[PDB]
C-alpha cells in the first residue's frame, strides 16, 4: 500500500459486460430476452410483454426500434430460472430495472412462456 | 363455435386442470375422443383456461346514443355473434315487462315510438314475440324463428 497521486492513465476505468442480451435469435438484435441477476443469466416471461416493454430493451442493448414483441418463446425453449413478470415499461424509461415488474419475486409463469424481443439493425 | 378464447378469459377455474395440448377434427361428439397428452398431463397454471362463445349464446340490452347501455332506447339481441333488433309488431304489455325486468331497470315498461335519428342500422333478428306469464327472461318465450 502506498498513498501518491498520478497521472490519469495509470488510473483504472473498468467496464462489466452488459447486463441484458438477446440470444438463440437468427440474427445478432433479434432473440430471446436474457438478464444477468444473482450471478446467473435467466428469462423474462410474456405476461403484459408489450411493444413498449420491448422499446426499452432494444435501446439498453443499442438495436433500432422494437416492430414487434412476441410471446410463447417462439424461439426456443429458455434455459434458467425465470426473474421478471408483469413488467410494464411507459417506453421513457433507460434500463429495464427502472421499470417496475415482479422484481426478483417468484415467478408463477411456466418455461415455455418466455419472451423474445426482435429489434431492427 | 365462434369463439375460443384463452388466457382465461372468463375467470380462472379452482379445480385441477385434467385436459392439455388438445387437437380435433371436429367429427367427435364427445370431448373425450380428441387426441390428449393423458390425464393431469398438464404444465400450465390457472392463468392458462379455455373458453368459448357457442352459436346460440344470446343477450340482451337496450341501446342508446348516450350510452352503450342504458334503461331506454332500442332493445337489441345478439345471435351467433351478430347483433340485431327486434320486430315491434305484436308486442304485449307483458313482453316490456319481461324485458324490463331482465335488464334489471323496473318491473314494467311501455313502447315510444323511435327517437330522432338512429346511433347505427342492424338486421332485425326476431319479430313476432308473445311472452307468457311466468318466464324471467326472453329467452324462454315464443315467437317466430
Ligand atoms: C370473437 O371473435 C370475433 C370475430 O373475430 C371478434 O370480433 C370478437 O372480438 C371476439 N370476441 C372475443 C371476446 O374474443
Ligand atoms: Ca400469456
Ligand atoms: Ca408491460
Ligand atoms: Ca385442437
Ligand atoms: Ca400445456
Amino acid at each position: 500500500w502506498e498513498k501518491r497521486l498520478a497521472s490519469p492513465s495509470e488510473e483504472t476505468w473498468i467496464t462489466c459486460d452488459n447486463k441484458i442480451r438477446l440470444q438463440e435469435g437468427p440474427t445478432s438484435c433479434s432473440g430471446r430476452v436474457e438478464i444477468w441477476h444473482g450471478g446467473s443469466w435467466g428469462t423474462v416471461c410474456d405476461d403484459s410483454w408489450d411493444l413498449d416493454d420491448a422499446q426499452v430493451v432494444c435501446q439498453q442493448l443499442g438495436c433500432g426500434p422494437a416492430l414487434k414483441a412476441f410471446k410463447e418463446a417462439e424461439f426456443g425453449q429458455g434455459t434458467g430460472p425465470i426473474w421478471l413478470n408483469e413488467v410494464k415499461c411507459k417506453g421513457n424509461e433507460s434500463s429495464l430495472w427502472d421499470c417496475p415488474a415482479r422484481r426478483w419475486g417468484h415467478s408463477e409463469c411456466g418455461h415455455k412462456e418466455d419472451a423474445a424481443v426482435n429489434c431492427t439493425d | 363455435a365462434i369463439n375460443a378464447t384463452g388466457s382465461a378469459h372468463f375467470g380462472e377455474g379452482t379445480g385441477p386442470i385434467w385436459l392439455d395440448e388438445m387437437k380435433c377434427n371436429g367429427k367427435e361428439s364427445r370431448i373425450w375422443q380428441c387426441h390428449s397428452h393423458g390425464w393431469g398431463q398438464q404444465n400450465c397454471r390457472h392463468k392458462e383456461d379455455a373458453g368459448v362463445i357457442c352459436s346460440e349464446f344470446m343477450s340482451l340490452r337496450l341501446t342508446s346514443e348516450a350510452s352503450r347501455e342504458a334503461c331506454a332506447g332500442r332493445l337489441e339481441v345478439f345471435y351467433n355473434g351478430a347483433w340485431g333488433t327486434v320486430g315491434k309488431s305484436s308486442m304485449s304489455e307483458t313482453t316490456v315487462g319481461v324485458v324490463c325486468r331482465q335488464l334489471g331497470c323496473a318491473d314494467k315498461g311501455k313502447i315510444n315510438p323511435a327517437s330522432l335519428d338512429k346511433a347505427m342500422s342492424i338486421p332485425m333478428w326476431v319479430d313476432n314475440v308473445q311472452c307468457p306469464k311466468g318466464p324471467d327472461t326472453l329467452w324462454q318465450c315464443p315467437s317466430s324463428p
